[PDB]
């Protein structure tokens, strides 16, 4: 409810301009700022071709 | 699409496609281009209840 | 019973909201008052009749109904003071207002 007896719906269609931004992609900052403090190789198996 | 802080899509043919059909109707929506310097001066409606 | 009510009909898609009419709504769809006035030059013609803007009463969809609020639609032609189609009728149109 908002301020009377409208009922309001927000319905996910609705957060198609927050999300469908092209930051979504964008993780430079992420990858690269986490990839201090460097744990070893655990043995991959997937992680490689 | 008000703010801009991030990279955009490298293919602008889709960059756009991915603008304009947001931006398009919004409440927020955006003027006609962004400014350099400046702000988005998000258009008014002529009225609210 | 008393005096005779006149009701006046108007055509809507059958597809709105029945959440909308359980308030004070717009028979026309669109909130078009000079009260939702912003000051501007021409604002309350495009406060009634502009549909990339939004309702004031509704801000997320524009209108209720399409074939009333907008002008030269079907509610438009039938009961606006220009066109007069029940201009000769004695009897009230309650819409005419509208």
């Amino acid at each position: 409810w908002g301020k009377d007896h409208q009922v309001l719906r927000l319905s996910m269609e609705n957060a198609v301009g927050t999300v469908c931004h092209p930051s979504l992609m964008n993780i430079d900052a992420a990858v690269g700022g986490v990839n201090h403090d460097p744990v070893e190789a655990a043995n991959p198996y997937g992680a490689y071709v | 699409y008000l703010g801009r802080g991030a990279p955009p899509l490298l293919d602008n043919a889709a960059a756009v496609y991915l603008r304009n059909a947001v931006v398009a109707g919004n409440r927020l929506g955006p003027a006609q281009p962004l400014p350099v310097f400046g702000c988005a001066q998000v258009p008014r409606r002529a009225g609210m209840d | 019973h008393g005096q005779d009510a006149v009701c006046e009909f108007i055509a809507t898609p059958v597809a709105t909201d029945i959440n909308y009419f359980r308030r004070p709504c717009n028979p026309r769809g669109r909130a078009a008052g000079g009260v939702y006035a912003g000051d501007k030059e021409g604002d309350v013609i495009a406060l009634m009749y502009d549909h990339g803007q939004s309702d004031p009463a509704r801000p997320f969809a524009a209108t209720a109904n399409p074939w009333a609020s907008q002008r030269f639609s079907y509610g438009d032609l039938l009961y606006n003071g220009a066109y007069h189609l029940n201009g000769a009728s004695p009897v009230l149109s309650p819409c005419f207002k509208f």
